[PDB]
RNA sequence: CGGCCAACUACGUGCCAGCAGCCGCGGUAAUACGUAGGGUCCGAGCGUUGUCCGGAAUUACUGGGCGUAAAGAGCUCGUA
RNA sequence: CUAAAACUCAAAGGAAUUGACGGGGGCCCGCACAAGCGGCGGAGCAUGUGGAUUAAUUCGAUGCAACGCGAAGAACCUUACCUGGGUUUGACAUGCACAGGACGCCGGCAGAGAUGUCGGUUCCCUUGUGGCCUGUGUGCAGGUGGUGCAUGGCUGUCGUCAGCUCGUGUCGUGAGAUGUUGGGUUAAGUCCCGCAACGAGCGCAACCCUUGUCUCAUGUUGCCAGCACGUUAUGGUGGGGACUCGUGAGAGACUGCCGGGGUCAACUCGGAGGAAGGUGGGGAUGACGUCAAGUCAUCAUGCCCCUUAUGUCCAGGGCUUCACACAUGCUACAAUGGCCGGUACAAAGGGCUGCGAUGCCGUGAGGUGGAGCGAAUCCUUUCAAAGCCGGUCUCAGUUCGGAUCGGGGUCUGCAACUCGACCCCGUGAAGUCGGAGUCGCUAGUAAUCGCAGAUCAGCAACGCUGCGGUGAAUACGUUCCCG
């Protein structure tokens, strides 16, 4: 990073759907690299979610990232001996990938005794607006809000 | 540790192997005989300094090629000394055994045979200052020879202390594979310990 | 190593359980390979001299 | 290991190559066969005949 | 009989016992402490102590300096 | 304001040079920070260390740079420690003498065992003895006894950081300075521009190995295009280089070409060709020196010390002791899962006093037997595991988790109680993601899952070394932490 910016990765779009949304799903599910078994968690989940909603996936999933995006964050920086908050805006992709790292971590903590039933219902909630998710970006929001008199460090 | 041995480092491209045969069942055996046989050698012989020993096996015969300065003392005009060596082999069990002795056609250009001298003459009574004077130029004096350094370590002039100098004149390029150089090293006597001498030698460039 | 101890392990022990190895050039008890019969230190010595019929420096 | 006692995180590793070729003779003459006994080989390569 | 200063080797105790005009020498391997030889100077004398002169241009008349090393008074008026 | 003496010291001072240092500045690099992944610190287990015991728990190491370290292997030997019985020019070599032709070997008896006493063979040369050892010594052997603040050799770190010097000239008196300064640029004292500097050396880069493509040579124990025999066993068999395959030679990346920036110069951005584009990926490769760094326990060595012992044989015990503490790893804490049945894909390596096929019996360790192999042929299972399909578990201290304690066997070994491993069973403890703090990682990388070797008869092998399968997220940018 010191040098430049580096190159980044040219990611793969889905052939299943063609969203590459859903890939990047599948790729922040990864865990101890079990491709198949975490796309065949992300299918099984999907399918469930479609059934008991009856709509559209795709279009559900779009509407749970909108939802659930971001617009502002909190970054922390000393000044003269005190640690302050200073808010600023986030570029749009780096919005999308909290909004799914947020989906998944927020999934990982429920209680339905079954995870692939746990992210269906935490996407169920995230679109119909009772989601963990929109708690947390509720809560990033009224931080930013309180904590931007100090806007004018501009860092 | 702060340079590998130069003669390993170049062992696959420039210099080769100082013996060679093909033995797995009984290759303990010929490596432990090759090495009673070449302490025995060097124990028995310090007068003249012998700048290389070569081995070659083949079944049960056994060849042995000795390299000296000067082979006057090495083997005698009667042959005291060959048979007296003759005769320790056959005590060593080496079988049947054929000397033939080489002499270097430069003397001063083997890193061996300076490293003696250099050794002997610190030993008797010489300075290092002198002795790494005339060792240079006697070297340099020849026309093959590119560059040389000369180094020592130990108690020098019986001093409580150890000292590390060294003099370099010409190209010692250490780094380079294609570079030919010789590597020899000694351990001088002295009242008050011992002490080492190392010296490198580089002679031209191979290519091929 | 004590010579003593180096010549009556080469001495032949009244038992088949009581035999090992005594690198042959230094008498060191650990660390030696069967093949070759000698020690790290002593492989390490041979090989950088060169007087051993096929050691070589491996980089691969 | 690179030094005696201790000072393990530094090795050295080495290698030993054997090169073996095969010469199928087919049609064994006895002068092939004497020739090959009587020609003399350097150490370093080994024959075995079968 | 370390360098000033012509004159070296061994033996005995090692921060102890001791030397010394200045610089300084002993904390197990001292040409510096004590002893052996060996050497240098001196000789009916050899050393120590005390005093005076020179090297001292280190009270600079012949022969010193005052920005920073010791040295220009706080500045003026004015008698001998 | 004018202004002393006693006493004490061998220096106190002025200028200026090279380093070092700054919570001084300026300009730049590193998984340094920042954005991400996965961990340690909490439980059990396996190793190392400190501490305290014991007769001994052999010795060394002690922040970075010691602590799965010398030990790539502790019932005996290992072993250098403790107890007890012997032993002596000696267990092991050599010269001088005084007595010898036997030393040396195979068995009986006593004994913890060394060891002691008996049974059998006894010189090869030749008159001088050599080889040999049996007694008295003489020298002398013997020491893992001390000294890495006396040394050789070997090795880590600063750091794979990019810096360290010399010849002539020039300036200053002199310690000294210039070359090595300023601008640009690079991963770099790599290169260009003017300058009292002109050149060179050690370093950097290249020359080495492996890996990515292709061409030629190339067919057995290897592969099968096209032809025949197999007929369930697969190139198995006759045949064949049309591609891998293994191993020899050569070509290929050099800013090679185009456009713009640049002093028309270095160098830089983009584009075309191409397997790769601007050192393609990795390894070998440690400049002058610093840490009186580590090593008299690989070896060698100066001095001191023991010599009738601190040398030496043998039996047993110890190096594995425990009310604690620290460090490195494995097993988990469960549903991306445990268990049960079916089911397909790799690499590399080893095998002589060793691998071990088929068959038979054991739940299984393993017992009998043993074809094929000094090895592209035979064994290491057709090299597997994760993977894919079917069933149970419904969130429990649990079908997760496996330690501790009892009851039976196999194997190597003369020798398993201190003190091995494996097989069979009972046994069901702590542990629900973890405190400040702290570590690793920027592409075939992080994580997860297997295989083989060194030391070795048996193993404390969860360590080390190597070979593999599936295979991510993120880098806005240097204000703050470290170098
Ligand atoms: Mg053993
Ligand atoms: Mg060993
Ligand atoms: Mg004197
Ligand atoms: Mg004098
Ligand atoms: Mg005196
Ligand atoms: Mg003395
Ligand atoms: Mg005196
Ligand atoms: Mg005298
Ligand atoms: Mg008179
Ligand atoms: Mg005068
Ligand atoms: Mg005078
Ligand atoms: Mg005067
Ligand atoms: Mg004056
Ligand atoms: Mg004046
Ligand atoms: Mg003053
Ligand atoms: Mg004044
Ligand atoms: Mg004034
Ligand atoms: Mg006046
Ligand atoms: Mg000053
Ligand atoms: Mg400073
Ligand atoms: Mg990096
Ligand atoms: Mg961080
Ligand atoms: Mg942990
Ligand atoms: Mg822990
Ligand atoms: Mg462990
Ligand atoms: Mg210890
Ligand atoms: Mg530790
Ligand atoms: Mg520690
Ligand atoms: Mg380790
Ligand atoms: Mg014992
Ligand atoms: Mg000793
Ligand atoms: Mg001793
Ligand atoms: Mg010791
Ligand atoms: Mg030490
Ligand atoms: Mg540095
Ligand atoms: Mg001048
Ligand atoms: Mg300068
Ligand atoms: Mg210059
Ligand atoms: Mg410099
Ligand atoms: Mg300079
Ligand atoms: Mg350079
Ligand atoms: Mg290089
Ligand atoms: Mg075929
Ligand atoms: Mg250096
Ligand atoms: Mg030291
Ligand atoms: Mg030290
Ligand atoms: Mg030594
Ligand atoms: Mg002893
Ligand atoms: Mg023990
Ligand atoms: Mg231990
Ligand atoms: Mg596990
Ligand atoms: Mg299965
Ligand atoms: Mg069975
Ligand atoms: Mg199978
Ligand atoms: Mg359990
Ligand atoms: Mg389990
Ligand atoms: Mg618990
Ligand atoms: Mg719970
Ligand atoms: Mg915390
Ligand atoms: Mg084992
Ligand atoms: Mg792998
Ligand atoms: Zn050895």
């Amino acid at each position: 990073p010191r040098k430049g910016p580096a190159p980044k990765r040219p990611l793969v779009n889905d052939p299943v759907y063609g969203s590459q949304l859903v890939t990047q799903l599948v790729n922040k599910v990864l865990l101890e690299g079990k491709k198949s078994l975490a796309e065949r968690i992300v299918y099984g989940a999907l399918e469930q979610a479609r059934e008991k909603t009856g709509t559209d996936p795709v279009v559900t999933l779009k509407r749970a990232l909108d939802n659930v995006k971001p617009a502002l964050e909190v970054r922390s920086r000393r000044v003269g001996g005190a640690t302050y908050q200073v808010p600023v805006e986030v570029r749009p992709d780096r919005s999308t990938t909290l909004a799914l790292r947020w989906l998944v971590n927020f999934s990982r903590q429920r209680r339905e005794k079954t995870m692939v039933e746990r992210l269906a219902n935490e996407i169920l909630d995230a679109s119909n607006g009772l989601g963990a998710s929109v708690k947390r970006r509720e809560d990033t929001h009224k931080m930013a809000e309180a904590n931007r008199a100090f806007a004018h460090y501009r860092w | 540790g702060q340079k590998i041995n130069p003669h390993g480092f170049r062992l696959g491209i420039t210099t080769e192997w100082k013996s060679r045969w093909y033995a797995d069942k009984q290759y303990k055996d010929y490596v432990k005989e090759d090495v009673a046989i070449r302490k025995l050698l060097a124990t028995g012989l310090e007068r003249a300094g012998i700048a290389d020993v070569e081995i070659e096996r083949t079944r049960d015969r056994v060849r042995v090629d000795i390299h000296t300065a000067r082979p006057g003392i090495v083997i005698g005009r009667r042959g005291t000394e060959a048979d007296r060596i003759r005769a320790d082999l056959e005590k060593l069990t080496g079988k049947q055994v054929q000397l033939n002795i080489l002499e270097v056609k430069n003397p001063e250009s083997q890193a061996q045979l300076v490293a003696q001298g250099v050794a002997e003459q610190l030993s008797n009574r010489v300075a290092f200052r002198r002795a790494m004077r005339k060792a240079i130029q006697s070297a340099m004096r020849q026309p093959n020879v590119k560059g040389i350094r000369v180094q020592c370590s130990g108690r020098l002039g019986g001093a409580e202390m150890s000292r590390s100098e060294f003099y370099r004149e010409g190209r010692v390029p250490l780094h380079t594979l294609r570079a030919d150089i010789d590597y020899g090293l000694y351990e001088a006597k002295t009242t008050f310990g011992r002490i080492g001498v190392k010296v490198w030698i580089y002679k031209g460039d191979i290519v091929g | 190593a004590k010579k003593a101890l180096v010549h009556k392990a080469n001495k032949k022990p009244k038992f088949a359980v009581r035999a090992y190895t005594r690198c042959n050039k230094c008498g060191r008890p650990h660390s030696v390979y069967r093949k070759f019969g000698l020690c790290r230190i002593c492989l390490r010595e041979m090989a950088h001299a060169g007087e051993l019929p096929g050691v070589q420096k491996s980089s691969w | 290991i690179r030094s005696p006692h201790k000072y393990k995180d530094s090795r050295e590793h080495f290698e030993m190559r054997t090169h073996k070729r095969l010469i199928d003779i087919l049609d064994p003459t006895p002068k092939t066969v004497d020739a090959l006994m009587r020609i003399d080989l350097p150490a370093s390569v080994d024959v075995n005949i079968q």
